[PDB]
């Protein structure tokens, strides 16, 4: 609601955002702000960061492709203790209009949208449900792996073309929601065992995990220095970068920024997906099918709009690909 | 004593009157001089007055309309009809009713408060309901009782009223009068509810929505589904059961579709062909003489697919239509194609569907996951107001001649894949129910969208192996697309280089020939012949039926979906549809001769290591 | 229902509460109450009330004495000691030999720890105990003793509850048709404990909804009549 709002910041302060925008480490310096309470994890700070911009919202009704998904969805593995769930809890105290779900207490049409009896006119009338509640914000679901097939088959439409299709007693519309899932699950077994094939410690099938563009393995053993220094950052707990500059940078980073690609960036992103696919043909970790290279230009740009850069060039892609690579291993 | 002068509406009348009769056209030739030439023939009694006319005409005028328009449309009917008296046919106690159009400003249904009551507005929305038409007293004519005179002209407002005074000193029932009902004056009165339209819903909102009253011959222009834009004034209605609580409701004049695809008024070749503009006519005319159009119309159609030459063709096809027959004795021939496509993942299988839906008209989207059985064929809803159980129209309803767009057709339950099979089989949609009885047309044309059991395509099996839909589904199809993504190095790159034009190219990288205007135009057109069969093309299609079956002949290969009948009857199809594409009246072997290429092409051999 | 013929209908009075005696009772909760017995105004069968003149909590099976919970230093003569922590562990259920050590956990679950909050990252201070164990080792005996040592308790069975009517339900009333909520075990017990013996026995899907009260300590619920998250 505020985006007339943004027009009035004080000049002071944009004099602040950009320059803080310039340091050569504005990105490191502000994802390491998020949950100043996790321990190191650096790369789903990452993630989770370029989540709360998105990628450019291009206008594409002249081609009659439709509409084009600009928010990241983001998927996190891993075994237990790992600190997942407190992420969640951490976003969706964060953003406004969110929610947060859970596995086995949320069914089919509580998530998308039912049909109640309305109890004076007693007339079938639709409601919301939480994805469609949600719609500019991020809607947690926690415990995505202990949902029957059923109730997980429906986040196909919501999560990809941005719509829903409703065709029942009396009511036959179509909805549509902004929002962007950020799930969590735990490996079949609940223990990651290194003898079998990392599409098989998830159990997921493929038309479902290509439409998340981020799915962060967090494989963590006991690592006997690891679990030193993390013991010893929550000891401190127990004795005793700002806010209203991120709370405003990212206002500001939404209200006046559209990066468009270049020639240069172009250029990079074309090889950049035909090694894809030979990469993740033979290991049989997680295939790559067209849509990545989507995902890739949504990630590219998300990265251009932390620096304010209004224009996509090398780095920004060469980043945003070290990213979609270095989180399955 | 005497009544007073409404001065601001008399005179307002006066003016309109005048205008009715000096404005004119282009050429002299005063307009609404004969456009109210019709309205003296029985059933018409609305004259369709242009507002931006009346601002030419005048302007000290259309401020008092669009801010009394309650006060002064009392009058603006009566000054209808003495303007009408010179026709002398009419009969003398009708009643004309003034219907606006092309208000220059718009608003939303959201923009409607309370300080717009009595005004003139203009309101876009979808339609949900319909009830049935009424009568409604306008002006009931009360015979006296105990005077045996006749009290005349009583107004109602959305009660009886029950005038209580008489004109005779000696009128001994001032609390009684049966008014007559044989010269009383009835109006049609039909109410329906629109819901707020698609582009104005603010993110994370529920449509809102409001009653609007059609009142006149406008009463059944609106129907459930369509997207009309009505335009008339919003007025407060009380509860009349303790006659307060009041309710706003719309008080629609007239309606109109909200984006005519034919800009000039809203059906076999010349009733069109009358309507078609000059370069209209001389495009269509172009195009239809235009050679290798079936190459120009795949390229024009889907610009941003690379490959899979063999699928746009069918789905031309499936466009263009067959010729639909009817056997004497009662039954009937399908006339329209299905198609399903079958496919690796990210083969461009929804992309096919996104842009067929979005090409079409009258064409509906339903994914299968998030469907129902009564949801797509037809319901049955209790409407407690009616208590009574009726029917509601569903997807393979409300898409009629016109088609369906099925994703995911492999994740419908069970029971829903029955329901679906009872209507591609007859055309027709079953209802039986707690008090309904009924048999409803559907001949709509499906395409389906499917995925491989287990995620990828086996070339080592029959398809009723590879697909999980039932027996009887698979024969009514006749046209599928088995797509296998055998990762080729050089497609990854031109799908790479188009998916990054299009997207540094926002709304470019869509240069082509026909406009997707006009192929909607050609094929509008086209899509009103008939084709035959000569006795060659007749004799070629028995000779194909022969050399189709002994391919699957024993020995040498195999094949999946053995050939049939069926196969036979969707050969014919395929060619018609081929010669209306080329806007001719006959079926040559040029056509058969293709149309039994790309069904050749559609089904392939079963492997074994 | 414990004073009720053995398979009798309990029957219901109303009290109008009104005064000064409003909003000392809590619903859920043993009271007792002194006031008129009178019929309803407005043939000759009547309908009657109870017009409450004084209402008592007796929670703890003689009288509300919680806010009478006053240490004499003869007491702080025991608690001084230097194993405080240790008669306290042998006084909590006599009646069962052995066990030394089970009971001097069950002390920590009824005291509890501390609850931090650095940074805004809530960090529960409560514990939560398992008694896994063989047949016939006295485990529903201490369960049922720890219910009747604490302030605000509850008890359920894992084979007699579903996963709604432990932590919320959403319930229509007929007479409005309108949808309410109603706490179930988790919300009554807020800040007290709860009692859930035959654990191994509770339905899968009634079970997976207590990982939320056990970590974040409230429930959040989004049926479709209500989207709120209640303190648990
Ligand atoms: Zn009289």
């Amino acid at each position: 609601d505020e985006e007339a709002e943004q027009k009035l910041f004080s000049e002071k302060r944009v004099e602040l955002l950009k320059e803080l925008s310039r340091k050569p480490d504005i990105y490191e310096r502000l994802a390491s702000a998020l949950a100043p309470s996790i321990y190191e994890h650096e790369d789903i700070k990452k993630g989770i960061l370029l989540q709360l911009f998105g990628g450019t919202r291009k206008d594409f009704s002249h081609t009659g492709r439709g509409k084009f998904r600009a928010e990241i969805n983001i998927l996190l593995c891993g075994d237990p203790g790992t600190s997942k769930s407190q992420l969640l809890q951490y976003v969706y105290n964060l953003v406004p209009r969110g929610q947060y779900t859970s596995g086995k207490g949320s069914s089919a049409v509580g998530l998308t949208a039912y049909v109640m009896k309305d109890p004076e006119t007693r007339q079938l009338v639709l409601q919301t449900g939480a994805l469609v509640l949600s719609d500019n914000g991020i809607c947690c679901i926690d415990e995505f792996d202990k949902m029957n097939e059923s109730t997980r088959s429906v986040l196909h439409e919501v999560m990809e073309q941005q719509t829903l299709s409703i065709a029942k007693a009396g009511i036959i519309c179509q909805l549509n929601a902004r929002t962007s899932v950020l799930a969590a699950a735990n490996p079949i077994e609940s223990q990651w065992n290194p003898k079998k094939t990392t599409i098989e410690n998830i159990q997921l099938p493929h038309t479902l995990l290509s439409r998340f563009d981020l799915i962060f393995l967090l494989l963590d053993p006991q690592d006997e220095a690891y679990d030193r220094r993390l013991a010893h950052h929550l000891v401190a707990l127990y004795y005793q970068l700002d806010m209203a500059v991120l709370k405003d940078y990212i206002a500001y980073a939404h209200s006046t920024i559209m990066p468009r690609l270049s020639e240069e960036a172009s250029q990079a992103l074309i090889e950049a997906y035909v090694d894809m696919r030979k990469i993740g043909s033979s290991r049989g970790m997680v295939s790559a099918y067209p849509r990545q290279l989507e995902s890739l230009i949504r990630l590219a740009e998300a990265h251009a709009k932390v620096r304010l850069s209004n224009k996509v060039e090398a780095i920004d892609v060469e980043e945003a690909k070290r990213l979609h690579r270095e989180a399955l291993k | 004593h005497l009544e007073v002068r409404d001065e601001v509406a008399e005179k307002c009348q006066k003016l309109f009157l005048d205008f009715l009769e000096e404005f004119q056209s282009s050429d002299g030739e005063i307009k609404y001089l004969q456009l109210a030439e019709e309205l003296i023939r029985p059933e018409r009694n609305t004259l369709v007055v242009s507002f931006v006319d009346l601002e030419q005409f005048n302007q000290q005028l259309s401020t008092t309309i669009q801010e009394e328009f309650y006060r002064v449309y009392p009058y603006l009917c009566r000054a209808l009809k003495t303007f009408v008296k010179d026709r002398k046919e009419i009969p003398l106690a009708k009643d004309f009713y003034v219907a606006f159009q092309d208000l220059p400003t718009r608003h939303k249904i959201r923009e409607l408060t309370s300080s717009r009551i009595g005004l003139l507005t203009r309101i876009s929305g979808q339609v949900v309901r319909t009830h049935p038409v009424h009568p409604e007293l306008v002006s009931g004519t009360f015979l006296c009782l105990d005077c045996q005179t006749v009290i005349r002209d009583v107004e109602q407002q959305f009660k009886y009223t029950q005038p209580n005074i008489c004109r005779n000193p000696v009128c001994a029932n001032r609390r009684r009068f049966l008014l007559d009902t044989n010269k009383s004056r009835f109006v049609d009165f039909q109410k329906v509810r629109i819901q707020e339209t698609q582009a104005e819903l603010p993110r994370g909102s529920i449509p809102r929505s409001l009653e609007v009253i059609l009142r006149a011959e406008a009463v059944e222009s609106a129907q459930a589904g369509d997207k009309c834009d009505f335009t008339g004034t919003l007025i407060v209605v009380p509860d009349v059961s303790k006659l307060l609580s009041y309710r706003l409701v719309f008080l629609a004049c007239c309606v109109a579709p909200t984006n005519p695809r034919f800009g000039g008024k809203e059906q076999t070749a010349e009733s069109i062909k009358n309507q078609m503009t000059v370069k209209e006519w001389e495009k269509v005319f172009e195009m239809s003489q235009d050679k290798n159009l079936y190459h120009n119309l795949c390229t024009s159609l889907f610009p941003t697919i690379h490959g899979n030459d063999e699928v746009k063709r069918g789905v031309l096809l499936m466009l263009f239509g067959g010729v639909p027959k009817t056997t004497g004795e009662g039954t009937s021939l399908r006339g329209d194609i299905n198609v399903c496509i079958v496919g690796d993942p990210s083969t461009a299988k929804s992309q096919f569907l996104k842009h067929v839906e979005e090409f079409s008209p009258r064409a509906v989207y339903t994914s299968g996951k998030a469907s129902s059985a009564a949801g797509l064929t037809a319901a049955v809803v209790r409407d407690e107001e009616s208590h009574e159980f009726v029917i509601e129209a569903g997807a393979l309803m409300l898409a009629d001649n016109g088609v369906c767009c099925i994703d995911e057709f492999d994740k419908m339950d069970v029971r829903d894949q029955v329901a679906i099979h009872e209507a591609m089989e007859q055309q027709t949609i079953s209802i039986t129910k707690a008090g309904v009885k009924a048999t409803l047309n559907a001949r709509t044309s499906i395409l389906a969208a499917a995925n491989p059991i287990s995620g990828h395509y086996d070339r080592s099996k029959s398809l009723k192996q590879n697909i999980n839909l039932s027996a009887p589904i698979m024969s009514r199809f006749d046209l599928f697309f088995i797509l296998v993504d055998e990762c080729n190095e050089v497609t990854d790159y031109a799908i790479a280089r188009r998916i990054v034009d299009l997207h540094s190219r926002i709304e470019e990288s869509i240069d082509r020939v026909y406009s997707l205007d006009d192929i909607r135009r050609y094929l509008l057109f086209a899509r009103q012949f008939k084709p035959k069969i000569s006795k060659e093309s007749e004799d070629f299609i028995v000779e194909q039926y022969k050399h189709l079956r002994q391919r699957d002949g024993s020995g040498v290969t195999k094949s999946s979906w053995r050939i049939t009948v069926r196969q036979l009857e969707s050969m014919i199809r395929l060619s018609e549809a081929m010669a209306r594409m080329h806007c001719c009246d006959e079926v040559q072997p040029k056509h058969v001769k293709e149309a039994f290429r790309l069904l050749n092409k559609s089904i392939i051999r079963v492997e074994t290591p | 229902s414990d004073q009720v013929p053995v398979g009798n209908i309990p029957r219901s009075i109303t009290v109008l509460v009104e005064g000064e005696n409003t909003r000392i009772a809590q619903p859920g909760d043993h009271v007792s109450v002194t006031g008129i017995f009178l019929p309803i105004l407005r043939g000759l069968l009547s309908e009657t009330y109870l017009e409450a003149h004084r209402i008592v909590k007796m929670n703890k099976s003689e009288d509300d004495e919680s806010g009478a919970g006053e240490l004499t230093r003869e007491e702080l003569r025991q608690i001084a000691e230097e194993d405080f922590y240790e008669k306290l562990a042998a006084s909590i259920a006599p009646e069962i030999y052995g066990h030394e050590d089970v009971k001097k956990a069950l002390l920590l679950l009824l005291v509890g720890g501390v609850d931090q909050s650095p940074r805004g990252m809530k960090i529960r201070g409560n514990i939560n105990i398992c008694l896994m164990g063989d047949p016939g080792v006295a485990k529903s005996q201490l369960l049922s003793y720890i219910d009747r040592l604490a302030p605000r308790s509850q008890y359920t069975t894992g084979r007699g509850s579903s996963g709604v009517g432990l932590t919320a339900a959403v319930l229509r009333d007929s007479v409005s048709g309108e949808l309410t909520l109603e706490g179930g075990a988790l919300v009554l017990a807020d800040q007290g404990v709860c009692c859930i013996d035959e654990f191994d026995k509770m339905a899968e899907a009634d079970r997976t909804a207590i990982h939320e009260v056990m970590e974040q300590q409230t429930i959040s619920i989004a049926k479709a009549g209500i989207l709120t998250t209640l303190n648990a």
